[PDB]
């Protein structure tokens, strides 16, 4: 095919009778694209790379393939670009296969039931917001909130747990960083070698140099990568860092392909983006392995404002939603995870059953505390049965409250909570009940983490000789 | 009513034109004799700057633009599908899509030549 | 001549293969049940005209027959049109025969040019004593009539049609620009019962010409009915030289209906949904409202403000013109004052001590500060009580409480249902009694 | 329906040639049949295609310039804004209403210029030159283009010299340099054009003990305003006689918004007359705000994707280009200065709008002009 | 080179084949003999979707004139362009295809008015569908007629009791007013429209022929349940002896909930010009301003605000100026007015709710916190 | 609002036989002035309209019980004692409602 | 013939002022588009450009 016109990272290409829609085509300046606009008279393609290279008149030659990535465990370790090619400098990708990128989401006899929980290492996550294998969970939230530092938390905690545990029960992990800097994504890198989570992260990064039809096909080149272990019968998790990101490089492309735009400018089909890509991550049915993937989308609101275009087709995809707001951040509070609004689909059916007895009333009575919390705000009164629901409240939300990249296990995080719904962090000050669960994880002895981790719940046996020895510790204050 | 079937499927709106004057020329068997009138029409546009005129000029009349054509097409070599042709394109003016539609004419014709 | 080519609506394109009629020109279509008249809106090329309907265009056939007049709309215009209800097209509507026209004139014509401009800015006398007072009308100027239904709205525009006419024997026009026909009906009645319009063989004693578009007519007709009213006002001000009223009633249904013109026309809308061409479709009409050496037409405009919002971008352009503001509220009608002109709310351009005076603008200013800080112990009257104030206080409460009465006024309109005769008051009676 | 495949029809392929001689003897007397209905063509010269909104489309002007001075043959005249492959846009300097399809358009071979000069001053013109004072033709002047770019850094120097404005608030407070632009925003009937009339008052009662070099010539350009208020200020002027020391360019609210939107250009080029030749200006462009709507009307009926508020998004570079012409001169350009007043109007103080933090944004300062303070009766209404 | 001027073509019409196919094809010499598309009162759709076709041919069709297609299903011609005919049609446009022929019908849309008319439910044409026979006592009419001017007007002084104590106390109507019901999603405004239509039938039993008022409800975009309910009420308590319902449901085309007001209007005024009374209910008018900004949509007229077109006031208007009170020169009759306008949320500053708001004489507001008060009638 | 109701009037009951249609609506940011929604809304029988605040609340269905509305409740249909039970239990809340802004 | 490639710089020959185009898009029908890097004001529909 003879190229008609290129600008802008489109060429509109003469001829190519038989491409198909999708299909990677390749031009004789070295470039790829793939066609997108198959008209009557010229092919939209969309360019992946710098676009000054073609010409009018240059050759595009059909690939005959769709847009596919290489897949497999060879990618692992690796940070690959926005469709699969190295850009870490250590050589080819070894041990690895192609796919496709555009695949069909397993349909309802290929799935089942999300039972098996994912634990994030964030306490105010795995309590009141609990993800089990096989969730779309949003980590929607403002401008610089924690938004990424719960995703980095839950990447760093599967090193903390694939150690640990079977060969089959093990979660590789998938960093998708849309349009990010370059420099944010070598941080992570960096980040993910230090810790030694890189071991099983793939970390797909289309950043913001990068060509529109690259951050906008990252997702799902990382998806694809994040799918073999989904369909191996292992367990994946995927993090597409900014799919807000991903709709406004789509929007670009659409925008100048001429397809007329909607809302704000979007497509029409920008939900239908989102929605074929997060309904990939899903819990297969043993038939199929028994294979997993976990996504956590991420979002950027502008002002808090929710009700964005983008941001309502998210909440309306995902089963659950975290929810992280600017002014809990200031507070103190982080993870500035706003109770009221997170929401989890899955319920309490996939978590820690020693968290699904502690963290019911931990997400009660805080609750109450926010609602007693509004009254104060004006300073009327307080009547000493109120003012405990106040007291009892700023104990929780400073034991919610976590720092930044140190995830907990999840017997430490219940021991945690049972030290705070028990009554047994009364007496000690509203300020330092951070520095008290210090205290209490380091004096109470390792041998009760075993067992809480090996019952999975804190039995009698055990739940009597928890609160025995949590009396046998110094808080600070006392 | 029928008509014959073009050899290759192409463009619009100027090669739906030619689509549909090689559909009447493959009728009337003079397939290669509106080829070569079409050929002199484009020699005819070279050197008349009055008959070009009438292709270009926003400002002709749709009327007077219409009587030049029929009053230099007297059956001589008139073929009555590229006479009744060249008034349907003087009728709005698209005289000037005349180096396009044989452009399109030719494409037909080798799929048609084998 | 031409040719209709299009019927999109109420814009239709007529094709002329002989030389086109120019922008604003009148056309006239040849055979429709009810006469239509095009006006030429813009030339689209290839020998067409887009045209904006004055009437329906149903039933119009594409190759009907379209006669250029050669000129934009030309209305009946003279002393022969007081007392008579005429459209947009210089149509009688009300059924009394032909209007007698001195002169047909094109309702389409520039502002006077600046050497015509009067360079003066003195009051137009109203005989009310509250607008002559606290808000004077400047001679040749936009006056923002800020009022509704049930505050005497109707009976102080046929007063200001009596009183000018009277004192300053200077005719008035009402621009009954997208009216309600049941509203034109009413003021059409109430000016025959009080005697601002006369009939039959009385008409030419009458004061007021009627220039109504309803709201039924397409928004070609009723955008251009202002320039109607403005070229009947124009007459008597360029040709008998007299100082003329106009009255747009509801100089936003101006606007609105130049937006729909503009939207069908298809253009590209501005803030918030308004024609792109909104400060210039106002100042076409808004310009040819001033003091020319002859004469001087003054504008009594009703101001619709569309969501409370006087920052919307209709309001905002029309506060650009007016040199006066009169509101008229409830609050002070149902206390019983008649006019029920607001003092503190309404404001005026020429109330300053260069224009009137250091004497009235001192009164005026007096006025205004004895009725404000009256109305704001109110909210101490009711919750400590009337006697609980200083004896100063009481002093203005008295001396406030007596002014807000004597601004009310009977007028000579109003005495053929009220009984009371009407008090026609001069500047300086108004001046040293105030 | 390739290119290639399209120029390899430009070499003759026929060999049969039974209707080239068959017409090309019948075409001649055919075209003399059809003569009288024949316009005459048109290369050097233009024709009106369509006329409509304010925007001629004009086919021919082979060689007009981007941005030329057109002469209808009407006498309107236009501007060349964009020159196209088949047609040039046209933006019509006055009323379109005198322009039809066919007219001849004629090219004047000039950028769009006014009269700059001595002869200027005194006088009354509208927004491109032309004087409505009734007074006669400009004598004494030369054309100078109104687009002229501003000067450079080298070209500048810091403000010294004090240019006093006469009203005490503004003199005492918020001092006024030289070559300074300062903005006076403030909403509707708050002292915005007294501000700027004290102003050009008082250099008039300066310039009379000046010693010729330190005179200050002002240029008032009202954009958008009524006729009757410019009336009534040049009569102002002509009362205290500062009209010798002044020029009044105007575009009024019946004025055409190409002629509104051009008016403060000519006003600069008008002054800058007296900035380039060592002299000192000022220039006070009465509701920039409007000029900035007449661009916006200008924008949307050549069907320009608006952006904020409705506005182009060269609405930016509108008035940047404009104030940027108001400089202090170094000493080898002369040490002349040109001070600007923009007047921004604000909506219910609303000073976070578009056009108004746009102009923020270019001049040197703001002069605060509160409703609040004004409705007090503390008037100049400073903030 | 000299022909770089004709190496692009540009064409002032979309269907520039259409032209040339009307010229080639009959210049074969084998159909030549009778074989032409004929184009005066004959047409062809070159497009259909979204019931819009558009036709090529119809050259002497009127502006808003009935047309026919091959299937029997009716149209209107709206979009009379240079080449083309823009056709709104009556029904689905399934039954078009590409190359069916267009007749046109000669006549502007009529609907049939007269006295046979009251009982029956119409369609928004004037088809009657409630499987009761064909409409025997009728004449028909057009639809789009001219309001009554201001001499052929009088003052409105008598009343129009709606036997809702709030509105005959507070709000007052009267015979020729057009009062505005508006309010939020299930507030109450049908409610006070057919408790007007039910007082009027427990006044016409008590008052002298003349002044008696004869009601119209035009459903607008309601479902086919809520008109056969409201049907049902209506003969069990007997006012559908004073009652025409004409129904424009919400399965029915966009034209047709787009005539129904006009059509019902139409029949309305039978009763106006011979000197009786009429009380018109235009149950979701807002549901009409829709229908009309759908088919202005697809038949690419350039939007304004919020959708809507240039004419959607003047739509509005020239439907609700015709409920008029005639002077007693012409008869002394009279049309009442109800639109009805739902808003969202109390948003009275939307499009079409300020359009109404306008052009109407009062307004009913009904709020939804009043509502659930127990004030109900919930009247603001 | 034409293909919403070309769907919406094909799920009715005839003399046939009946269909029972219950239809979950998602309003798209608890906004039930988008014109989906408010599309929908005169389609239906009954709109039991679930809201935020009360799942917020911990009240669970989430039914708002002003917002919700019937064609069934009204008194001759479920008698008088059904339908004057219901219009306390929502004056009794809209009171509330009104005192609440005056109670935090 | 032989169009330049997108990024590059395009010397205006016969202008007032050293106007300098910088190549955005190649349109289709051997037309580049441009981006000038001064004022075009006394370009003309003729004018020599040259390819750096
Ligand atoms: N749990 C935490 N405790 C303390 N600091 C935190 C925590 N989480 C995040 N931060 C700090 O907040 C800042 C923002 O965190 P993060 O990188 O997650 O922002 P983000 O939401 O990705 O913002 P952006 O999208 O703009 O990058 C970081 O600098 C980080 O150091
Ligand atoms: N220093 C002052 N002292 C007293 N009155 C003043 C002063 N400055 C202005 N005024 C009065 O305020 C009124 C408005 O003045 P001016 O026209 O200067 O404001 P503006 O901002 O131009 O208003 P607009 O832009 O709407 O015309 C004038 O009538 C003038 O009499
Ligand atoms: N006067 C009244 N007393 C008690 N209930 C009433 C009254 N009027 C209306 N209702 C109730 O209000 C509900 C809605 O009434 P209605 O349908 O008349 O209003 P609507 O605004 O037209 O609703 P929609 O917009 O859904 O058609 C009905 O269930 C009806 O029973
Ligand atoms: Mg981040
Ligand atoms: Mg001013
Ligand atoms: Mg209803």
């Amino acid at each position: 095919g003879r190229v008609l016109s290129v600008g802008d990272g489109i060429a509109r290409v003469y001829g190519l009778k038989s491409v198909q829609a999708g299909e990677l085509v390749c031009f004789d300046s070295g470039v790829k694209g793939m066609a997108l606009n198959l008209q009557a008279d010229h092919v939209g393609v969309v360019v992946f790379g710098n676009d000054s290279v073609i010409h009018q008149g240059d050759l595009v030659y059909r690939t005959g393939q769709i847009v596919n990535v290489p897949i497999g465990p060879g990618t692992l370790g690796r940070v690959t670009d926005g469709l699969g090619q190295p850009i870490d400098g250590k050589g080819p990708l070894t041990n690895v296969r192609s796919s496709l990128v555009e695949v069909k989401a397993p349909g309802i006899i290929a799935r089942q039931s999300v039972r098996e929980p994912l634990f994030t290492g964030v306490k105010a996550v795995d309590a009141l917001v609990p993800i089990g294998r096989g969730q779309r969970e949003l980590i929607i939230g403002d401008r610089q909130t924690g938004k990424t530092a719960v995703a980095i938390d839950a990447i760093i905690h599967q090193k903390n747990c694939n150690e640990q545990v079977p060969k089959a029960q093990r979660v590789y992990c998938v960093y998708v960083a849309v349009g990010q800097k370059r420099s944010t994504v070598a941080q992570l890198v960096k980040l993910f070698t230090q810790t030694g989570a890189m071991r099983y992260t793939i970390m797909v990064s289309a950043t913001a140099s990068d060509a529109a039809p690259l951050q906008f096909l990252a997702p799902y080149s990382g998806c694809a990568m994040a799918e073999y272990f989904r369909d191996t019968g292992k367990h994946g998790l995927i993090i597409y860092d900014d799919l807000s990101k991903q709709s406004v490089a789509y929007r670009q492309m659409s925008l100048l392909l001429r397809r007329p735009p909607g809302r704000e400018a979007f497509p029409g089909d920008v939900f239908y983006l989102h929605s074929r890509l997060l309904e990939r991550a899903a819990k297969l049915s043993k038939e199929l392995g028994g294979g997993s993937l976990t996504a956590f989308p991420v979002i950027e609101t502008q002002a808090g404002d929710v009700s964005a275009y983008i941001a309502t087709n998210v909440i309306s995809i995902t089963d659950g939603q975290i929810f992280l707001e600017t002014e809990l951040f200031y507070k103190g509070i982080r993870p500035a995870l706003n109770v009221g609004l997170s929401v989890s689909r899955v319920g309490s059916a996939a978590q820690f059953p020693g968290m699904k007895q502690v963290a019911g009333t931990l997400k009660l009575e805080l609750a109450q505390y926010r609602e007693v919390a509004a009254f104060a705000q004006f300073g009327s009164d307080l009547d000493a049965a109120t003012q405990y629901v106040l007291e009892r409240g700023a104990r929780l939300t400073e034991m919610l409250k976590q720092k930044q990249f140190a995830p907990i296990p999840i017997e430490r995080q219940t021991v945690a909570v049972y030290a705070a719904t028990k009554g047994f962090l009364d007496k000690v000050r509203v300020q330092d009940i951070v520095a008290a669960e210090e205290a209490v994880i380091s004096q109470v002895n390792p041998a009760v983490f075993k067992i809480l981790k090996a019952n999975g719940k804190i039995t009698p046996a055990l739940d009597a000789h928890l609160k025995a020895e949590l009396r046998k510790v110094k808080l600070p204050g006392a | 009513l029928k008509l014959p079937t073009a050899p290759l499927q192409l463009s619009g709106t100027s090669a739906q034109i030619a689509t549909l004057l090689w559909q009447v020329a493959a009728k009337e068997n003079q397939l290669d004799k509106v080829q070569d009138e079409l050929y002199q029409f484009i020699e005819l546009f070279k050197q008349h700057s009055e008959l070009r005129r009438l292709a270009t000029d926003p400002f002709v009349p749709t009327l007077v633009r219409t009587k030049i054509i029929s009053s230099v097409l007297k059956d001589s070599g008139a073929s009555e599908i590229t006479k009744k042709l060249f008034e349907a394109l003087a009728d709005e003016g698209a005289l000037s899509a005349l180096l396009e539609v044989t452009v399109n004419y030719e494409e037909l014709m080798l799929a048609h030549k084998k | 001549a031409g040719y209709v080519s299009q019927v999109i609506g109420p814009v239709v394109d007529v094709r002329f293969d002989g030389e086109l009629p120019s922008i604003l020109s009148s056309l006239e279509v040849e055979g429709h049940s009810v006469r239509l008249v095009l006006e030429v809106a813009q030339h689209m090329g290839d020998n067409t005209v887009r045209c904006i309907a004055m009437d329906s265009t149903d039933g119009l056939v594409r190759g009907q027959k379209v006669v250029d007049t050669g000129s934009p709309i030309k209305v009946p215009v003279g002393r022969g049109t007081l007392g008579r209800i005429m459209n947009v097209i210089g149509e009688p509507v009300d059924e009394q025969g032909p209007i007698d026209a001195a002169d047909i004139w094109s309702i389409h014509r520039e502002a006077p040019e600046f050497t015509e401009q009067s360079t003066e800015q003195e009051i137009l006398v109203t005989g009310i004593k509250v607008v002559d007072l606290l808000a004077p009308y400047q001679r040749g100027g936009k006056i923002g009539l800020f009022g509704g239904a049930g505050v005497g709205k109707t009976v102080l525009i046929m007063e200001l049609i009596n009183n000018v006419a009277k004192a300053h024997g200077g005719f008035s026009v009402f621009a009954g620009v997208g009216e309600r026909t049941r509203e034109g009906n009413d003021l059409y009645r109430e000016m025959i019962e009080s005697g601002v319009i006369k009939l039959g063989a009385e008409r030419g004693n009458s004061k007021c010409t009627l220039v109504y578009g309803q709201m039924n007519e397409p928004p070609g007709a009723r955008a251009r009915v202002a320039l109607t009213g403005l070229t009947v006002a124009e007459y008597f001000r360029d040709i008998e030289g007299q100082d003329v009223l106009l009255f747009v009633d509801n100089i936003f249904r101006f606007t609105q209906a130049n937006s729909e013109v503009s939207a069908l026309l298809g253009r590209i809308p501005s803030a918030v949904g308004y024609q792109p061409t909104l400060a210039t479709d106002l100042g076409g009409l808004q310009e040819r409202i001033t003091t020319t050496t002859k004469g001087s037409i003054t504008s009594v405009q009703a101001v619709y403000v569309p969501a409370d919002d006087l920052t919307d971008p209709a309001p905002a352009t029309t506060f650009a013109h007016l040199d006066a503001t009169t509101v008229l509220s409830r609050s002070i009608a149902e206390l019983g004052i008649y006019p029920a002109v607001d003092p503190l709310d309404s404001t005026s351009r020429m109330l300053n001590p260069n224009v009137i005076g250091a004497e009235h603008y001192n009164v005026a200013r007096g006025v205004q500060k004895v009725l404000q800080d009256y109305k704001n112990l109110q909210d101490i009257i009711a919750i400590l009580g009337m006697d609980e104030l200083s004896e100063e206080d009481k002093l203005t409460v008295a001396r406030a409480r007596k002014i807000q009465r004597f601004l009310s006024q009977p007028f000579q309109v109003a005495e053929v249902f009220t009984g009371t005769p009407g008090k026609y008051v001069d500047l300086a009676d108004t001046i040293s009694g105030f | 329906a390739d290119a290639k495949a399209l120029d390899e029809l430009r070499k003759p392929k026929f060999s049969s040639k039974y209707l080239i001689q068959h017409v090309s003897q019948k075409l001649i007397p055919a075209v003399k049949e059809w003569e009288k209905s024949y316009q005459p063509p048109v290369i050097h010269l233009g024709r009106v295609l369509s006329v409509g909104d304010g925007i001629a489309r004009v086919y021919g002007l082979k060689s007009v310039q981007a941005g030329e001075l057109v002469c209808f043959d009407s006498g309107v005249k236009g501007m060349a804004l964009n020159l196209q492959a088949d047609h040039v846009g046209v933006v019509v300097f006055g009323n379109d209403s005198v322009i039809h399809q066919g007219d001849l358009v004629y090219r004047t071979g000039q950028i769009v210029n006014v009269p700059i000069g001595p002869g200027t001053l005194g006088r009354v013109t509208d927004g491109l030159g032309q004087p409505i004072d009734g007074k006669g033709p400009l004598t004494n002047v030369r054309s100078s283009l109104v687009e002229v770019k501003a000067p450079g850094i080298i070209a500048r120097q810091s403000v010294r010299e004090p240019l006093f404005t006469g009203v005490k608030a503004v003199d005492a407070l918020v001092p006024i340099g030289r070559g300074q632009r300062e903005l006076i925003i403030g909403d509707r009937q708050t002292g915005k054009t007294a501000v700027a009339i004290d102003a050009i008052i008082h250099q008039k009662n300066c310039n009379e003990q000046v010693p010729k070099a330190q005179r200050v010539y002002c240029v008032y350009v009202a954009v958008g305003q009524k006729r009757s208020t410019v009336a009534q200020l040049v009569k102002l002027f002509t009362q205290t006689g500062a009209m010798r020391y002044t020029i009044m360019v105007s575009a009024t609210a019946s004025d055409a918004a190409p002629l509104q939107f051009l008016a403060p250009y000519s006003g600069c080029a008008m002054a800058e007359y007296f900035r380039d030749t060592g002299k000192h200006g000022l220039i006070i462009y009465d509701d920039l705000s409007k000029q900035s709507v007449a661009y916006r009307q200008m924008s949307l009926l050549l069907r320009r994707p608006p952006g904020r508020e409705a506005f182009p998004g060269d609405v930016f570079y509108l008035h940047s280009r404009l104030l940027e012409r108001a400089a202090k001169l170094s000493k080898e350009l002369g040490g002349g200065s040109l001070t600007a007043f923009p007047v921004i109007e604000t909506q219910a103080g609303d000073v976070s709008a578009y056009i108004a933090t746009n102009v923020i944004s270019i001049t040197d300062g703001q002069i605060f002009l509160e409703t609040e303070l004004f409705y007090k009766g503390i008037r100049p209404a400073l903030n």
